[PDB]
């Protein structure tokens, strides 16, 4: 299966450099243009450039002419986008994408996107807290005080999806905080275990917090 | 640089009906125009290429039309799953440029919020902090006002509010309000109230707990 | 002498097609490759293709495979380039060029370049206005206003006055170009001798000689 | 296709000095590399072929070196007439690809602008329009500000500016500022003024005319 693998987040100090990777698998790496797209927090999509891994032919956007440098490594089937002299404007999610036409259909494949955050602050893993309290009962999960973005939240390893509201993260006093609620039948909780699964890739953190009645 | 100007920042319809979004190019691009759909928290998804041709897996409800400078993306039988921001793009001239994006909205009947309050967990109290969380789920319209009261006194600081986008299932909105105090302040008071003012009721919805 | 004659300008509607000519004289047309180069305003050079007039053998660049079509007319020693379905991306200057190695030296020969402007607006000849002052030196001027499309050639005294001249690039406003040109001459020259601003707009077959009268 | 990257977009030097522009190829092109020079408003002129051999008529001040991937064009005894854009091109593999180009910039001492103002001509006034022109010639550096005043009040709408490239004789810059109004508007007021502000300016250069 065709796959484009990107790291979740990269924290880079102002003025330094970062190199975002895009590992491709499942197809012939040298057959399709590799596109890159920037999306600032809450903004639109911006085209950075494209590179053909066969001969490293590139087409750059003039706005990112000196900023972004696209390379490939064919021994690993990995594409790389290097950003230099980072500023706060360069803090965004960076996607790699390809388009494949096999002679029958045209499919698009996108990486998950790398959240590059340019800041002098250090990484802070989140503090995960259980939110414990008719026919239905609402539970919750408080993911407090982490840096930088992003974090992912699931319930019971993804088995509990309906009735879930995951609220966007808000920056407040240099740290991010989000929450997530889940509403289940009154016979599910507290009879069965309800687990909030939090992942923070920037700090290599995975916390499973049970919603214990107490 | 060619500019792609989407006329509307938001487009509104009801479930089952149809919407259309227009995109204006500064110079002629012929038919080399694409359309993208981006749901909250996801990578973009290509819907249309060559102005009118669909990518594999895109339903026929998504129809693109236009040539030259005026392009249109039409979505028929709109469902709550289609809630996203939609972008146009030109790949006729370099640099490739996107539109500003149009977010889809869905009209629906009013809905009163389900409000739930949660005292600070014992885990957080060991850290010296104390956060009271108030969930306001599945209301419409998105406009809502939340006040925090401590023993009757309103606290409009140390509050962190977050709104979800329109729900992909019932087109409602949800809110999370978190009041954070130190453990000392938390133990210096007893009554903690979350007050919600919504259009659906002239009286505020009140969820409270007494630390006692 | 070896010469390559291209027309000055070509105005073309979006979606239509044009054939840029390159008439060769002074050498054997069928002995050298005829190269074609596209240059957009402000940007650099890109190679379209080459054609050998002896047997019309062609070498195309993929970007212009379906866009540019190269032909030759051996009865007139003229090479042609056909551009189809014109968009704004094709609005540029197009050069024809050859390189001759005679066994002793290597010389390049270029046409003047044909400015192709793909737009829906109409041709408009320029209005040439004099700028006369109301010291040992005196500055005169010439206003070339409201023409379309590019370009116009501005000279002073049929090219006899070349020192002290500043010709400013045209600025576009509401699909009409306007430039100016200044010239500084001794006070013993003007107004005692005639100073003439010669403006040529080949797109409209316009040649206007405007004298600077006190 | 092969990429021919010219790292520097500009190259600063002084007259008589020697400048070097580099061009790196993405793949091995041996010595099948050419260098071109394009002066403003002119067709490109071929300078070097086979990475190091000059075209007929090219002065010996232009020398080229390099084999494989790294190539360099060197201009010795740089003239003010050498102001142009310099492209590298590979012809070892098709399609032929050009570099992005490098613009030669010349350094020199500062120079104040010579400012001349011109009222709308009688010929243009019979057309219904009115354009006031101010020339700011032979100044350096290129940054400069122009402010239009109508009866002592600043006017911003209807002003179109245009800058020349570095002069091929003294390496200075020039700019023209044109204020275009209707004939009725031009006759509703009396005093017209263009104010030039430059690095050399200890006070603005004010040139005015009274209708
Ligand atoms: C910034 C993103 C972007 O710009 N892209 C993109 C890249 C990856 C994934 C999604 C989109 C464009 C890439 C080029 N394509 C050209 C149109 N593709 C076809 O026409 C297929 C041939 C059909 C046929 O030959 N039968 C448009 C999208
Ligand atoms: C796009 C332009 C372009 O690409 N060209 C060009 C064309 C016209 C004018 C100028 C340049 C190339 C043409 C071919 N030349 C080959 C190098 N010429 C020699 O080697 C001489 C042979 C001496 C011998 O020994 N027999 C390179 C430039």
């Amino acid at each position: 299966q065709v796959q484009l693998q990107q790291p979740g987040a990269e924290l880079v100090k102002p003025g330094a450099s970062v190199k975002v990777s895009c590992k491709a698998s499942g197809y012939t790496f040298t057959n399709y243009w590799m596109y890159w797209v920037k999306q600032r927090p809450g903004q639109g999509l911006e085209w950075i450039g494209r590179i053909h891994p066969s001969d490293s032919d590139t087409n750059y956007n003039q706005k990112f002419k000196g900023k972004a440098t696209l390379t490939v490594d064919k021994s690993s089937s990995t594409a790389y986008m290097q950003l230099s002299s980072l500023t706060s404007e360069d803090s965004a999610v960076y996607y790699c994408a390809i388009e494949i036409y096999d002679g029958y259909n045209t499919m698009d494949y996108w990486g998950q996107g790398t959240s590059v955050t340019v800041s002098s602050a250090k990484t802070t893993p989140p503090s995960v807290y259980p939110l414990a309290p008719n026919s239905m009962v609402t539970l919750g999960c408080l993911v407090k005080g982490y840096f930088p973005e992003p974090v992912t939240v699931t319930w019971n390893s993804g088995s509990l999806s309906s009735g879930v509201h995951t609220f966007p993260a808000v920056l407040q006093s240099d740290l991010y905080t989000l929450s997530s609620s889940v509403t289940v039948p009154s016979s599910t909780w507290p009879s069965q275990t309800v687990t909030c699964n939090v992942a923070h890739p920037a700090s290599s953190t995975k916390v499973d917090k049970k919603i214990v009645p107490r | 640089d060619i500019v792609m100007t989407q006329s509307q920042k938001f487009m509104s319809t009801s479930v089952g009906d149809r919407v259309s979004v227009t995109c204006k190019a500064s110079q002629n691009v012929g038919t080399n125009v694409a359309w993208y759909q981006q749901k909250p928290g996801q990578s973009p998804k290509a819907l249309i290429y060559s102005a009118s041709y669909r990518y594999s897996g895109v339903p026929d409800r998504f129809t693109g039309s236009g040539s030259g400078t005026d392009f249109t993306l039409t979505i028929s039988n709109v469902q709550s799953e289609d809630l996203a921001e939609y972008f146009c793009q030109q790949y006729n001239n370099y640099p490739l440029t996107f539109g500003a994006g149009t977010k889809l909205e869905l009209k629906r009947a009013d809905a009163a919020p389900t409000v739930s309050i949660f005292p600070p967990s014992s885990e957080q109290l060991t850290s010296g902090g104390a956060s009271v969380v108030c969930f306001l789920n599945n209301f419409y319209p998105k406009d809502i006002n939340v006040k925090w009261k401590i023993d009757g006194s309103e606290r409009q600081n140390g509050v962190l509010n977050s709104w979800t986008d329109q729900d992909s299932k019932d087109s409602t909105y949800s809110m999370s309000s978190t009041l954070t105090l130190t453990k000392d302040e938390y133990e210096r008071h007893n009554s903690y109230t979350c007050e919600a003012t919504h259009k659906t009721s002239t009286s505020p919805i009140v969820k409270s707990f007494n630390r006692n």
